[PDB]
């Protein structure tokens, strides 16, 4: 009558991404997992950008447009940040934000690739992924014009915008071998093994479960840069938790008015 | 600013003598001299303090604690006689 | 889960039955001892208020008993007015019995409200009522605030004065009264006003069971107020005298008992005198066993020099008469108590005309040691065990009897029948420990009485084959014969265990005759299961052999020192690598490996010493003439090859000097035996370093006078003895020998290997820290800054600041202040830059006292380098009377450090 015990653990790490299963939970449970990490697992990424002058052919709200999607390195400082929206000061406080500068100006006879790199931070916690590998391109500069901007960036979530979306790709699966049957294959020779099938090589098709129920779920995150994929995970976890705990709050509160 | 207010029971000269003391967190002490307007005196060789102490620092990531004592000098060298207290301080760095 | 928790309890407090409501009210306790939170105690405190303002009269008992148990917790309450408004709520409750369960709460909480004045008025109207289980709670909580309130007892005694003499309020409930007037010491005037109620409390009922009440309340109360200590001794004296109330009489001894315990000095003579007096009239054999020992007791301390201070010989006191007779009389328990009075007097007060008594009680002493011999009761051996004591406190108070008391002691050891004989053999060997002539003439008889021991007891024949053991070693000084093989086979054929082996081994080592512990160990090596054990006997063994060989040197032979210096440290070598071996991640032996590994570097620098000085005939004079004219030497007054050696050697023992200083601040640990036995090591290192400074080196520069006290006999141990008696020959052998001789080292080689050959004489002695250790503590400090998980730096913007917040526990395993009490932490916190004076700009120190176990200091660094930096925190520990103690993990914490690129770019800019 108790949720069963939840049993998981890692095939291996990386930088780039994290591969894991999970054995002994429930199908929604594990969809739920999945979906917090592409939905609210909340980052640091650029959201308020003022220009002083702009002078480039990509027009001013397309450099609005790409300096959103530039990553940043938020390992902890995210949890320090409190949203902009629900901070109480003037305008961006240091505590509720931070602070970019980018100024170029092309004064040589080559085309200059203004890249992230010059993008000038305030706090050394956050900078964009590829500085701390070929920089990511912002715009490109004919000699004589110039672009002068200062932005914010605040800390946000998955539903708001996907600019604050950190997990690049999410492979969620389970049953590599339909064995619940969930799906039904009218030529199962054509379809191709799956990597995580253990069938032989004339069967290729796990023999029907009268009684089961899906399990031993498979996980592969890719993060985006912004944060190391544990980090993702643990983030994730932390924060469905504590959803949970605040519609429990709201509910009690709501009985005790009903009774 | 942090305001100062003791009584000071059975001294002599309380106005030349009495020194408040700031212990910072990084072994750093500031001796601050009252001044002689500072000493109310209600009754008879009973005299209250009341005065600001002025601390000042960089930045600190989280809060420290800012002792302060109330020394006695003579004519050279000082003599601690009261009870340190702790004060919660906080500086964060400049805004936009 | 501190907050979930309490919420599990409060669904149990909010069940329908008593049953799971009385299983929660008494769970609190636990919760609280697990999570001292103050934020949760003051919630769980308001919820046990509720329930017992709203209880079912059992519900109460249970709060009462939460209230009872849980009371350090208290103070630590952020509110108070709606707790204590809960609690009294129940006051006016008609049920008599509610009553009484809320007065013995508010009596539970004097702590936390003392000065409330409703409370103190509804207290003081129950205390006059007609409800019996009520009235006996209220006399509980007057009695309780009587204590930490003031202008409630004075209100408090005036009530009890007047409804004492009122001929209300049973005999019972009188005696139950009395006792609150302990709590009157708050100022004089209470104290005075109480005084004059007893004079005539006492008189006005002179019950029994009134008087026992009483006088005891009263003189707790004249131990309390300190002003009217001689007004309370006379009465009790005067009771003593007077009353023939045998209980009375008994309560009069017990309560003296304890005035005298506390304050000796205030005793007068006069009232010593009637006390005596009064011991003298009684022919009741307890209550004269009483007064003797209140006598004993008052003899111990100063009071016996203000008896024999003058402005009546001594023979004229009659305290003396009273000691006399008592130490013959029959009784044991008397003549036990007596003997200790004349043992006191004896040793501190020295008149010309207490010599004969000295004669009386060494007399005296082998009559209570013959009767006692054979009794075999538990009172028999307590008192044996008190003449025993009296003895010991005796001979090393007077060295001059010593060798009286020995003798007699032997004399007994053949009649004692095997249960006094184990004290008797350790009232020995202490005395032994101190004069040599106590031990070495008496070798043969001690064997007589181990040769026997194998068929004259059965039950315990452990402890004394042991305790003979000591004695016997400690009697041998040099060596051991045939006696030797002798206790072999005494052991192989009595029974003997491993344990018992062992022991004897280790007090064998202890004492210095290494011979016989090579021999012991080596049976033992073929048991035990553990490797450990096996690894560490077998290094003992072999440090054991390793002091044996050693041991055969000979004086003033330099070709066989150092053959016999190599050869034992061939042998340390191996016994070194056993017991490293023999370490683990528990009680890895620091102080064990640390003090031989030294012990092997003193003695490698005594061979090169030694070398040294016998190369100085090889040929070194040729080298400085060749150099240079002998005449005005350059190299050195009369220079040789040999300078650069004594320098070496010089800075060398001085190196090993410091590192015994080392061990020694480390240790903290020992009792005040192995730690005045690494000074004495150190003592011996700087003593060579010395010699060879201010002998070889310039000796005019030096010209310093041993002018100081030396030799003075106040030395714990015969080999400390020893030690001291070398260390000055030395000395007054150097000190005639600077100026006679040049430089050149004519006659100063034989100076030098005189004073090794002397020191290495002495074997050694593994001293108690070495063999089972006590009073382990030690210090945990967690320092919790932004926690780093692995060794990954951690990142600071390196404009602003850091804090650290060094937080520490202290641990005792044992009894917590055995020798010396932690009194503070001296935390010592500094930075270095990694990558690369060395950047110690932020190196400061903060002594923070441990209140109760538990201490946290906010320490600030400030450091503006890109590099990584290591901060290091260092704990040195400090005792009571004032030392460095040095200890603590001394634990590291490495540090990122960056800069904004808003900055970097401003840098680069400017
Ligand atoms: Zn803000």
């Amino acid at each position: 009558p108790y949720a069963n015990q939840p049993t998981v653990r890692i095939t291996e790490l990386t930088d780039e991404n994290v591969k894991f299963i999970i054995e002994n939970t429930d199908l929604a449970v594990a969809n739920s997992i999945r979906r917090v990490f592409i939905a609210e697992v909340p980052i640091i990424a650029i959201d308020w950008v003022q220009i002083d002058a702009n002078s480039s052919v990509l027009h001013d709200e397309f450099i609005a447009h790409r300096l959103g999607l530039i990553p940043l390195t938020s390992d902890d400082i995210v949890d320090k940040l409190q949203y902009s929206r629900d901070c109480t000061c003037e305008e961006f406080c240091p505590e509720c934000s931070v602070e970019f500068t980018l100024d170029v100006r092309c004064n040589e006879d080559q085309t200059r690739h203004v890249t992230s790199r010059d993008l000038i931070s305030n706090s050394p916690r956050v900078i964009p992924v590829t500085s701390r590998q070929d920089d990511i391109l912002i715009v490109k500069l004919r000699k004589g014009q110039e672009l002068r901007l200062r932005a914010y960036a605040k800390k946000g979530f998955g539903k708001e915008h996907a600019k604050w979306n950190p997990t690049a790709g999410v492979a969620f699966e389970y049953d590599p071998d339909n064995a619940l049957r969930h799906t039904v294959y009218p030529k199962p020779e054509e379809w191709p093994k799956s990597e995580y099938s253990e069938l032989d090589e004339d069967e290729s098709q796990a023999p029907y479960d009268p009684n089961g129920k899906p399990e031993r779920f498979y996980y592969n995150v890719e993060s985006c840069g912004s944060l190391r994929p544990e980090t993702i995970v643990l983030s994730a976890l932390s924060g469905l938790k504590k959803k949970l705990s605040d519609l429990q709050t709201q509910l009690s509160h709501e009985i005790q008015s009903d009774v | 600013a942090l305001d100062v207010d003791a009584t000071l029971e059975h001294v002599q000269d309380p106005q030349n003598t009495v020194k408040v003391q700031v212990l910072y967190p990084d072994g750093q002490a500031q001796m601050i001299h009252p001044k002689p307007a500072d000493f109310r005196n209600p009754g008879p060789g009973r005299h209250r303090l009341i005065t600001q102490v002025y601390l000042s620092h960089t930045a600190w990531t989280e809060a420290c604690q800012v002792e302060v004592r109330l020394l006695l000098a003579y004519n050279e060298g000082t003599i601690p006689f009261s009870k340190p207290v702790k004060v919660y301080i906080m500086p964060k760095p400049a805004r936009r | 889960d501190a907050n979930s928790a309490l919420m599990e309890l409060d669904k149990g407090l909010r069940s329908g039955k008593l049953g799971e409501q009385c299983e929660a009210v008494v769970r609190f306790p636990r919760l609280f001892q697990k999570y001292p939170f103050p934020i949760l105690i003051n919630s769980a405190f308001l919820k046990l208020a509720d329930v017992f303002r709203v209880g079912n009269n059992f519900l109460r008992l249970c709060v009462l008993k939460v209230t009872q148990q849980s009371e350090k917790h208290l103070e630590k309450i952020l509110n108070v007015d709606e707790f204590v408004k809960r609690i009294f709520s129940v006051i006016h409750s008609n049920d008599p019995v509610a009553r009484a369960i809320t007065l013995r709460m508010l009596g539970s909480l004097a702590s936390i409200i003392p000065e409330r004045k409703n409370a103190h008025h509804s207290i003081r109207q129950s205390l006059d009522s007609h409800d019996n289980v009520e009235v006996e709670a209220a006399v509980f909580a007057a009695a309780n605030f009587s204590a930490q309130s003031k202008d409630f007892a004075v209100g408090i005694c005036n009530k009890i004065s007047e409804m004492i003499q009122g001929l209300a309020t049973p005999v019972d409930l009188k005696l139950k009264l009395i006792p609150i007037l302990q709590h009157m010491h708050h100022d004089a005037i209470l104290a005075s006003s109480a005084r004059q109620l007893l004079q005539q409390l006492v008189t006005s009922y002179p019950s029994t069971k009134m008087v026992i009440v009483s006088l005891h309340t009263f003189t707790l109360l004249a131990a309390s107020s300190l002003v009217d200590t001689p007004k309370q001794i006379q009465l009790l004296l005067q009771y003593l005298k007077n009353d023939p109330r045998k209980a009375v009489k008994r309560l009069a001894i017990q309560d003296l008992k304890l005035l005298a315990n506390k304050t000796p000095h205030t005793w007068s003579r006069e009232n010593i005198q009637a006390l005596c007096e009064c011991a003298l009239q009684t022919p009741y054999d307890s209550l004269k066993l009483g007064m003797l020992s209140v006598l004993s007791t008052l003899s111990g301390t100063i009071a016996i020099k203000h008896y024999f201070s003058i402005v009546s010989s001594p023979r004229s006191s009659d305290l003396v008469k009273l000691a006399q007779e008592c130490c013959y009389h029959n009784n044991r328990g008397i003549a036990a108590h007596g003997v200790r009075v004349l043992t006191n007097i004896t040793v501190s007060c020295q008149e010309k005309d207490l010599l004969a008594l000295e004669q009386d009680a060494v007399f005296g002493l082998e009559s209570l040691l013959v009767l006692c011999s054979q009794d075999d009761s538990p009172g028999a051996q307590a008192t044996l065990k008190i003449a025993l004591n009296c003895m010991v406190k005796l001979a090393k108070g007077r060295p001059h009897l010593s060798q009286s008391v020995v003798e007699t002691l032997l004399t007994q050891l053949h009649s004692a029948q095997d249960a006094a004989r184990i004290l008797m053999c350790h009232c020995l060997a202490a005395i032994a420990m101190q004069l040599p002539v106590l031990g070495d003439g008496m070798l043969g008889d001690l064997m007589e009485l181990y040769k026997v021991i194998g068929r004259s007891a059965t039950d315990k024949q452990q402890e004394l084959l042991v305790s003979l053991a000591t004695v016997i070693f400690v009697a041998s000084q040099k060596a051991l014969s045939v006696e030797s093989k002798a206790v072999i086979k005494q052991q192989l054929e009595s029974v003997s265990n491993g344990w018992t082996v062992y022991r004897i081994a280790r007090q064998a080592s202890r004492m210095g005759n290494h011979d016989m512990a090579k021999e012991l160990y080596q049976s033992l090596l073929t048991q035990v299961a553990s490797e450990h054990f096996y690894f560490w006997l077998n290094s003992l063994k072999e440090f054991s052999h390793a002091e044996q060989c050693l041991t055969g040197l000979q004086e003033e032979n330099y070709s066989s020192a150092l053959s016999c210096i190599a050869e034992s440290l061939k042998f340390y070598h191996k016994g070194i690598a056993s017991l490293t071996a023999a370490s683990t991640p528990l009680n890895p032996l620091s102080f064990q490996c640390e003090f031989v590994k030294l012990r092997i570097d003193l003695l490698q620098a005594f061979s090169q010493l030694i070398c040294t000085c016998n190369s100085l005939k090889t040929s070194p004079p040729p080298a400085i003439a060749t150099t240079i004219a002998m005449t005005l030497g350059n190299d050195l007054q009369r220079c040789g090859r040999i300078s650069n050696q004594m320098k070496q050697s010089m800075e060398e023992f001085r190196s090993l000097a410091s590192r015994y200083g080392d061990l020694y601040q480390a240790s903290f640990d020992a009792d005040s035996a192995t730690l005045r036995n690494v000074e004495l090591q150190q003592q011996s290192c700087l003593l060579i370093s010395h010699a060879i400074e201010a002998l070889i080196l310039d000796p005019e520069s030096a010209s310093f006078q041993e002018y100081g006290s030396t030799g003075t006999a106040h030395a714990d141990s015969e080999y400390e003895r020893r030690m001291m008696s070398v260390y000055n020959h030395v000395l007054e052998e150097v000190e005639s020998l600077n100026r006679k001789y040049t430089p050149v080292s004519y006659m100063h080689t034989a100076c030098l290997c005189n004073a090794i050959i002397a020191l290495l004489k002495v074997p050694l002695s593994f001293q108690r820290y070495f063999f089972q250790k006590l009073q382990s503590t030690s210090i945990k400090l967690a320092l919790s800054p932004s926690p780093r998980n692995p060794a990954e730096p951690i990142a600071v913007q390196n404009n602003q600041q850091l804090a650290l917040k060094v937080e520490g526990v202290v641990q005792h395993g044992s009894k917590p202040g055995l020798f010396r009490k932690i009194q503070s932490v001296c935390l010592n916190v500094s930075s270095t830059l990694q990558s690369k004076i060395d950047n110690m700009t932020n190196e400061m120190e903060q002594r923070v006292e441990p209140h109760n176990d538990y201490f946290s200091t906010q320490f600030l660094l400030n450091f503006a380098i890109l590099g990584t930096h290591n901060i290091t925190v260092e704990s040195s520990v400090k005792d009571a009377n004032g030392i460095v103690w040095k200890t603590g993990p001394r634990t590291t914490i490495f540090v990122k450090s960056l800069e904004d690129p808003y900055s970097q770019q401003i840098r680069l800019q400017q």
